[PDB]
DNA sequence: GACATGCCCGGGCATGTTTGCCTGGAGACTAGGGAGTAATCCCCTTGGCGGTTAAAACGCGGGGGACAGCGCGTACGTGCGTTTAAGCGGTGCTAGAGCTGTCTACGACCAATTGAGCGGCCTGCAGACCG
DNA sequence: CGGTCTGCAGGCCGCTCAATTGGTCGTAGACAGCTCTAGCACCGCTTAAACGCACGTACGCGCTGTCCCCCGCGTTTTAACCGCCAAGGGGATTACTCCCTAGTCTCCAGGCAAACATGCCCGGGCATGTC
């Protein structure tokens, strides 16, 4: 038989999740989320389809540009694992 | 009357100076528009427009493809650090990102 | 139905001068629609604050010319102004 | 959160996006700090446009109310208009 | 307070051709007394000499009487009866024949008589008329005015005007005249300064 | 002189009303009319956009009131709401 | 022709309504300005002001001092969460800063 | 003129970074910091400069750098605004 | 003899220096190198006093908001001393 | 009339530390009052109202009150009783709490008392001692001076002192603290010019 | 005290011709009396011989008297007696002859009188008239002045004139002059300043 | 008249230390009181304000009084009572509590006495004692001089002494001062020309 | 004759009211914007069934993360010595700020021509008929 | 099977509607020149705080070792998403009609600052007394 060490196929997912272009989150998930959200503002709200589908691309968009500077934290420690408080760092930082 | 000319063709643009004339004079801009307003600012806009199409071109060939997708034009604005910087707060639709790994990570 | 504008055409005939052999998908499209919008708003908004910082009414082609330059990077700057000038130039020649 | 919507968000999806910002290796916490920073972004972008949509007396979110509410934030998108 | 009533300021001269004069005397500063004719207005110092002569083309009869009384010259106060303030009033100047409220007094006259109007509440000041010396032409009265035109609670600034009335034995009018009057430190400069205003 | 239109006065008339007894230096005045001055361009700028993205002429209490959420923090965004409320309920009421 | 009220003091104001009343209309933020228009701005501008000043007083009264100073409009500035999210970016002169020391360089 | 950014000292170098609660500094701080400066100042500089051309002035006003400034996302309240 | 331990001075100057207001670079250089800068742009250009002074203090700000993010830096690597590697961090995590 | 004794001018602080303040008011034209440390004199207009700061190191008792009371400066008229000139004692002007002859009031306080001393013949107001409000780091009282200090037959272009005591539930002095007060149309102007003249 | 009347000054030469004369007398410091042409003006010091020359066309009746009375020139003191000063009235200077209050006295003659009216108040010496002796066109009556014109309580630095009236047995008015009197200390510097001051 | 005795003027501060001390005023034309140390003189006008100081090393006791007395500087003239003039003595200026005749008054005290000495014909004014406030170091009378060192019949141009004497409840000597006073017109220009005299 | 002593006029300061300039509000008239109603129909929401990847779960093993220890250097602290910044002052001129005058420019309107879309007509491709 | 003609789909020509262009007229914003003044620029001298450099000692940083748990990858199982389809109505959009608001223009009152008018005190000259 033969199989690769922990810390290999996730290396080769870097380069094509890098390389493609769709979205990585599942659709329906997403709307319930920002119907069920949008209902704390006001109920009974109607959405164009477009309009979900600028929400998940700005959103994926800002996770994986948090996710680039979080990372470049972990490696500042010297780690290769991102822990949640690489995130608070990367995020105080731009002064959210 | 005599026999008439467009203004961008005076200009040599391809973009539609009249359009721009009108889009100045709305948009609460200024209470007045001057005649070589929009000749310039129609003439950047042409010229930012072909750097872009140009550098998407030729992603597109890297790609083997003929024709520019979203994709193309995100790698193309990412290659040029000019663009880059004058875009950096903008979020291409189907736009991907870059194939960068860091060194650190690689085995050894 | 009712009218509507974009520069889709305009895009067109300029990717034809850079590839001549190449098309464009619409989603590119409304990129560049996006693009030209997002690049027209600055300088006119920056523009309109040089007249109105200066008193001026009137944008001109200087107030422009200046927004370029306070907006777009150093050497885009240098090649957006020499085709400003000289389509100015030629317009008020022809 | 109804049923689960946020969890609706799955592990591997958190993952596929955490590749693309070149991440090699998660510890298991990040799943939950993720979720709460993504409901924070959403939070923000859906209110303003409601803001939006109400001003305009409408009852349907349009992908202009949300181009609108992005922009504001420091953040433009291009292709659903704008 | 308040009179019923204003004196009429009308000129007459009457069957004795009835006029009043006065002295030449010049602006020097704080002159204690002047003229001006073409203001008809006197400018005198607080209870100081002021001469009024009296001309007539014919003798008044014997038991004739001259009267002075004061008036605002703004018409808005003209029903206020001018008197003394409510300084001038207590202090203890009073001559031994003038009441201490009175604004007018004639001094050297051993004849004079004060009078409170007990219908208009107007103050006034009589004495007998005489008649000039033989060379003479006019008879000359020394009044005295005992608050400044700038008194607070009595003249308060405001302009008044003397008016003198020539009277029988039983107050009936025989003649009446009358002049503008303020009463200030220095006569002379506010002469030269109200004359010199007529050129602007 | 030949100067800008300043807030100082009622600037101050606004301190007296919170602190009768305090007064105010020459910075904190010239920083409060620079604040004033700040405030007031952001809320006239996003009532202007909402008027331009709704194709209508004229600014009204609505379109500020919008900017104003938009901008504040939603705890002072309800308590300048009600005043603003206020203010124009009443004037127009009187 | 009865006897004017000042619009301010109809409102009941303290910031005058006149002067907003030209400033929205010029600078080309609309074509039109309504009536109302106005007025609720100034009650919006008044609230905010005073709202830092009260902060700043006693932030004067903590050191004792008897007049406001650019520290004490800082101090107010940075302790009220919404007003540092409103007034986040502005630099203030002569502002100094919190004194913020953290837990790990404390002597142990 | 030359060399004038030597003029930030090291000690000034310091008293800024002590503000900013830094505790204890490496050597090459020192030169990295003058360099981060030297570019914001430039940015700075350059933008406000450009409105003094604009406005065909030969003199800089603070309302210059304040503009300058402003776009940069750093509103500037004190010399006017 | 005396001498204080090392860091204890710092601390106490930690103290003094959020505490005042003043400017700390000396005024007359900082005003050679904005000219010394500006020339290379436009000879003959004249500053106002004010001016000067307006981009001092922008200068300070933006030096002493950077010691403290790279401040945060340093300790999330859990050290105490600063590197010129925590300054590069903190500014490309804000995009610099 | 006159005086059988002098009151005291000299300053005690006294066990509670107790001091004078005013409002830090400008010099401008439109000015109602104004203080200069400089001269320790207080600026103000005839019925305007005159804020005067209590300053102390630690409260006194309950019941303590405070008192004004004026006297001129200059020693030869110190037996002369500060009061309202004969005009401004006749006019209509009074509260329903202070004597019309009364130069200095209190306003906005029912507590008040007005006090003719029957020994020797001075005026003086007196109110209760009140702490400073929650956030206050003085008492402040409001009076009124009710004469110009060039009035006639009152002040008559003297200056005054005006002296405030601190005393006790019997009257006793507690503390004592005083400041010179010009009564005048255009308060900036004159303080200006007497700040002026501290050079000269 | 003030007088019910004023004495008539009006020139009359009357029947008899009747004018004044005076001594040639120089200017210099040592000087008793001195008259003044220019002036028509006395100046002599007090208690010294004052020569007045009566003139007359034809000579009067026998039982004719001369009469001399001082009035103040100013028509407002008019009506005051002339007088001496208090200090004056209460030294130990009279003649045995004039009462202690007179003005004026005539020495050299023992047939004088010195009259205090009853109706008026006023003081009046006379002499029975004489013709002129050998020699002379003219008789001369010697005054004595006995005050000062400065003195205080008295004239008062007020100019006086002497009357001088030529009269019958009855004292009826046969005719009348008047001159200017200035009583002092040195007359010719006196006399000479003014008569300098005419060209001024 | 002339007194039987010739007060003392020996100089005697006693056991309170007692001495005179003057105001530093100038020597303006017009200056209403001013004083010589080189010669040991007061200058004044007429019924003006003439400020001494009593300086003591201790306070005398309770019901001590001041006294104030005139006596002639010449020899010739100790003798002869200073009083006012015959022409002072008689004006109406009494001010309800000084007699006519005397020449030194007090102003603004209620408690002043005026004695007319049985058996010395002195006249002399008193007023009871009081001590400054601690912290100053004298206590201020303020008399009035009532002639003119010029007044004839009077002082006739003799120099005074004024003679200030301390007295307990029984009129005993408890310390004595003096100085020359000169009244008049002109105190500036008069002290200014004594004082230049002094080096010729 | 020289000096000593008092009053009036002139000069300056002290003390209050009137006149001039700028700003804001109130009233009246004209055109467009906003508001309301009726109608059309496209898009969104909701529901169904089937197919299939993706997600969830559990196990085993290895690398990374973490904690502790030791060595040497880099930094901090303090002393003595040196330099320049800050302070205050002096001198010279360029440019900023404001005003006045005149022209060319831009806004506005009407008329004409071309472009884009729609309707009608023509050409090519696919189908039917003739040689 | 090859050649010619008809209908449908795509392209071209004409008409309609809209946009752009051209030309004429009107009113002002911008450009130009001028003037006056303020601030900036440049230089000097003095006083002292800050900066520079050197020396000594220690706390920190860096590298290494050792231990354990958490994360990765694989295989199996279950759940939900995705795809295509169908139906119903609400809301958005378009067109048409009516009323109110804001803008523009003209006129009146109030608010803020400067100048003048008038009273009070001291100095100079002249007038008068003394030696």
């Amino acid at each position: 038989p033969h199989r690769y060490r922990p810390g290999t196929v996730a290396l080769r997912e870097i380069r094509r999740y890098q390389k493609s272009t769709e979205l990585l989150i599942r659709k329906l998930p997403f709307q319930r989320l920002v119907r069920e959200i949008a209902q704390d503002f006001k109920t009974d709200l109607r959405f164009q389809s477009s309009a979900v589908m600028a929400l998940q691309e700005a959103c994926e968009a800002y996770l994986v540009g948090l996710f680039e500077d979080t990372n470049l934290c972990a490696i500042h420690a010297k780690r290769v694992t991102i822990m949640p408080k690489d995130i608070q760092l990367a995020r105080r930082i731009r002064g959210e | 009357r005599a026999k008439a000319k467009t203004r961008s063709s005076r200009a040599g643009l391809q973009f539609p100076v009249g359009r721009v004339h009108r889009l100045l004079r709305k948009g609460n801009y200024s209470e007045r528009v001057g005649a070589g307003a929009p000749v310039y600012l129609a003439a950047v806009l042409e010229y930012l427009t072909a750097e872009i199409l140009e550098l998407a071109g030729n992603a597109a060939r890297d790609n083997k493809k003929t024709r520019i997708i979203p994709r193309h034009l995100q790698l193309a604005i990412r290659n040029d650090e000019e663009l880059n910087k004058l875009l950096g707060r903008v979020t291409i639709a189907q736009g991907g990102v870059l194939p960068n790994i860091q060194a650190v990570l690689l085995p050894k | 139905r009712s009218r509507k504008e974009s520069y889709s055409i305009y895009v067109y005939k300029v990717l034809k001068q850079v590839h001549p052999d190449t098309g464009i998908s619409s989603k590119a499209m409304g990129i560049m629609n996006s693009f030209v919008n997002d690049i027209f708003e600055r300088i006119a908004g920056e523009a309109s604050r040089l007249a109105h910082y200066n008193k001026r009414s009137t944008i001109t082609s200087r107030e422009i010319q200046t927004a370029v330059r306070l907006l777009l990077p150093g050497e885009l700057a240098k090649h957006a102004v020499s085709e400003g000038t000289k389509a100015v130039t030629k317009y008020t020649s022809a | 959160v109804l049923r689960d919507n946020i969890q609706g968000i799955t592990k591997p999806a958190i993952r596929r996006l955490a590749r693309r910002g070149g991440v090699k290796r998660i510890s298991g916490l990040i799943y939950e700090e993720t979720r709460g920073v993504l409901k924070v972004f959403l939070e923000n972008v859906i209110r303003d446009a409601v803001t939006y949509t109400e001003h305009a007396k409408r009852k349907t979110v349009t992908a202009m109310d949300v181009v609108y509410a992005l922009k504001r934030q420091g953040r433009t998108l291009y292709g659903f208009g704008g | 307070p308040l009179s019923s009533s204003v004196p009429s300021q009308k000129t007459y001269q009457g069957s004795y051709g009835f006029r009043l004069g006065f002295l030449h005397s010049g602006t020097a500063k704080s002159v204690t007394c002047t003229y001006s004719p073409a203001l008809n207005k006197m400018f005198c110092q607080l209870a100081k000499t002021c001469p009024v002569q009296l001309w007539v083309d014919s003798t008044p009869p014997p038991g004739t009487r001259v009267r002075a009384m004061a008036i605002y010259k703004q018409s808005q106060h003209m029903t206020e009866v001018v008197r003394r303030c409510p300084h001038h009033e207590r202090c203890s100047d009073s001559d031994g024949l003038a009441p201490p409220q009175h604004l007018i007094r004639v001094e050297g006259n051993l004849r004079v008589e004060y009078l409170d109007d007990r219908n208009t509440f107007r103050h006034s000041v009589v004495v007998p008329y005489e008649p000039p010396e033989v060379g003479s032409d006019c008879t000359t009265i020394h009044y005295n005015y005992m608050c400044n035109s700038s008194c607070m609670g009595g003249m308060n600034r405001r302009p008044i005007l003397t008016i003198i009335t020539l009277e029988d034995s039983s107050g009936n009018l025989l003649g009446r005249n009358s002049f503008e009057v303020r009463v200030c430190a220095c006569p002379g400069r506010d002469r030269r300064t109200e004359e010199e205003n007529l050129r602007k």
